């Protein structure tokens, strides 16, 4: 049969937003303006302020999504090819690190708001984008034999969840989906919130988690790594103090949360 | 006060308790930084005691001579040096995952005794609760290093000392408690909130408790022989209003039918009422209500305050109960409170023999020694496995 046969910064951000979401993993490079610094930080701050306001009002995920999604196109665009939007998102997050690393209360509030925004944006993805984003983060499925041996217990665990979360009222549909569903084994301490609600099957200190659940692990890893980075960002705040022109902006940004 | 001094100087097993709490024959932070609290006959209560060694532990408890002392969390720094620290600088690192069961929580269905009084007839509640809890700890969580302890008058305390169990955070402890807490509302005027089909924990617990429902609830205790108590506790667990009204009317016309008779009357009247194509669904719902009643009556009942915080303090093993005089001995599922030793009896036996091994306390000390030996062996094995994994 017949057969034939700075740029680096732009490539870096194209790589970082190929998945459409990021753990905000790497040091930015090059330059932006100070007006851009202030405005981008304030835009992300406004979105996170509304997220914290809705959570203090005890609104659900669907209501918060209805409230926040129109604001991305104005303040912080998502699901976009634009280099400007991608840099805006990345730099705004990194600025609010320096604003909110200063104290435990600020770190907790920033981690909570940013993790909830991470959850919202993850919900906006297609399943293919979610799979690719999870795989890019380098994030144990059980064998078919182990699934067969534990099939009764796993099906008893997930059958109600399949009906209520995936709307599979028919038992026939639930059985077919369960036949097609994969499960993850890990220590029970890692998914303890699902353990307290009895949403996972426990055996010998290991929790058995279906594939259609487990986003709390992703968001918890995001929150934990963000907290560790904020603790690190706190430790080298004395290097931030070499430029006086940034401190009034950060004080202004933090004043809205105090 | 003199009896307690004699007890600490002659009878208390300080060495085995030190090995349990220290997790090592030689001293470590698990004892140096562990908080202990002492309660006194004057009404005083002193927190933030900690001990450098078994000799220091024994000497300080003997010198203070409290009515009892309580065990707390392992800290980052010695609690006895709290005067050198700000309150925010002394922080917890570990504590044994502890569960507390009280007999008084079963007075909704107990009849032979009420309140803090106990007897072997009602302790089958605690025995079944211990059995279900042990099944959960071994099969679900994979724990092995745990032991049950009699509270002295009315309850049982399980002290889980597995390294993964000791390291649980407050959030993790609360979620574990929620996992094992099934009857989350003690009020009797509703059916349980449990979803269907059962989680495997609930199904296994129900199958373990089914053989004992008749003999204990319907026959031994027999709480529903009183018609008003049945109307207030048994009927609200049922799913249908017409069934409840029919049973209420029938029992008011035919009073003082026993719990077994009422349990059969439910089936008979439901069969009489729910004829037709929907009969199978009504039978299934009735069976669901009876299964939920078994769980409502016999499942473990727990004090959340003991488990929901790492820093909590609880009465230590082998303490003396101030009112009853019983020793807070280790126990197993075959225990009853009548088998516990007492301080006065142990003093008499020591006066007669002058040897702890010839007293009634020595089988319980043997149980605790075997538990400590197994705990230390598993700790050393865990350290070896961790070192091999690091290598």
């Amino acid at each position: 049969m017949f057969r034939q046969s700075s740029e680096e910064e732009k490539k870096l951000y194209a790589r970082l937003y190929e998945s459409k979401l990021s753990f905000y993993d790497l040091p930015p490079q090059g330059e932006i303006t100070l007006e851009q610094f202030e405005i981008w930080a304030i835009d992300r701050l406004k979105i996170l302020l509304e997220i914290e306001s809705c959570l203090s009002r005890n609104k659900s995920i669907k209501e918060i999504e209805t409230i926040i999604k129109p604001q991305f196109q104005k303040l912080l665009p998502f699901n976009t090819e634009s280099l400007e939007d991608r840099k805006k998102d990345y730099y705004s997050h990194f600025i609010l690190r320096l604003c909110f690393c200063r104290s435990k209360e600020l770190r907790e509030k920033f981690v909570r708001a940013e993790t909830f925004l991470f959850k919202i944006r993850f919900n906006m993805l297609t399943s293919t984008d979610q799979t690719k984003f999870v795989q890019s983060l380098d994030l144990q499925f059980i064998s078919n034999e182990e699934k067969a041996e534990l099939s009764h217990q796993l099906y008893q665990t997930v059958s109600a969840s399949l009906q209520f979360q995936l709307n599979l009222n028919e038992e026939h549909q639930r059985k077919q989906y369960f036949q097609q569903e994969k499960f993850i084994k890990l220590p029970f301490e890692n998914v303890i919130e699902l353990v307290g609600n009895r949403l996972v099957f426990l055996k010998d200190g290991y929790a058995y988690l279906p594939q259609f659940q487990q986003l709390n692990l992703l968001s918890n890893e995001f929150a934990s790594k963000l907290n560790q980075e904020l603790i690190k960002t706190y430790q080298y705040l004395p290097r931030l103090n070499e430029d006086d022109r940034l401190l009034p902006i950060l004080n202004h940004l933090s004043s809205g949360y105090t | 006060s003199s009896d307690m001094e004699y007890y600490y100087k002659s009878l208390y097993p300080f060495k085995h308790i030190f090995n349990w709490l220290n997790h090592s024959p030689k001293p470590s932070r698990d004892m140096i930084n562990r908080e202990f609290a002492m309660a006194f006959r004057s009404g005083a209560y002193k927190r933030y005691n900690s001990f450098n060694s078994v000799q220091d532990f024994k000497a300080q408890i003997e010198k203070a001579n409290p009515d009892r002392f309580e065990i707390g969390a392992i800290y980052n720094k010695p609690p006895r040096e709290r005067d050198t620290l700000l309150k925010s600088e002394l922080k917890a690192l570990e504590k044994e995952l502890v569960f507390d069961i009280d007999m008084d929580d079963y007075d909704a269905f107990r009849t032979c005794c009420s309140g803090a009084q106990v007897c072997s007839k009602c302790w089958k509640f605690i025995s079944l609760a211990m059995k279900i809890t042990n099944t959960a700890l071994r099969e679900d969580f994979g724990y092995k290093d745990f032991i049950w302890v009699f509270s002295g008058r009315r309850g049982a305390h399980c002290w889980v000392s597995d390294k993964r169990a000791r390291a649980l955070t407050d959030v993790q402890r609360r979620n574990v408690l929620d996992y094992v807490n099934v009857i989350r509302d003690r009020n009797t005027d509703k059916r349980l909130a449990l979803k269907r089909p059962y989680h495997p924990h609930l199904a296994r617990s129900l199958e373990q408790l089914k053989p004992f429902f008749v003999s204990i609830m319907l026959e031994e205790q027999n709480p529903w022989e009183d018609d008003q108590h049945a109307i207030q506790t048994l009927l609200p667990a049922l799913y249908d209003k017409q069934l409840i009204d029919s049973l209420k009317k029938y029992w008011l016309d035919n009073p003082r039918r026993s719990s077994k008779e009422k349990w059969n009357d439910i089936d008979q009247i439901a069969t009489s009422l729910f004829k037709g194509p929907k009969q199978d669904s009504h039978i299934i719902k009735l069976r669901e209500c009876k299964e939920d009643l078994v769980l409502m009556t016999l499942y473990p009942k727990l004090d959340v305050e003991v488990t929901k915080q790492t820093i909590h303090l609880l009465k230590a093993p082998f303490c003396i109960h101030p009112a009853t005089g019983n020793v807070c001995v280790p126990i197993d599922e075959s225990f009853a409170p009548e088998k516990a030793p007492k301080l006065i009896d142990l003093q008499t036996e020591m006066e007669k023999n002058n040897d702890v091994s010839l007293t009634a306390l020595q089988p319980f000390i043997n149980q605790f020694q075997a538990y400590v030996s197994s705990l230390l062996k598993n700790e050393l094995g865990s350290v070896k496995r961790e070192r091999e994994d690091d290598d």
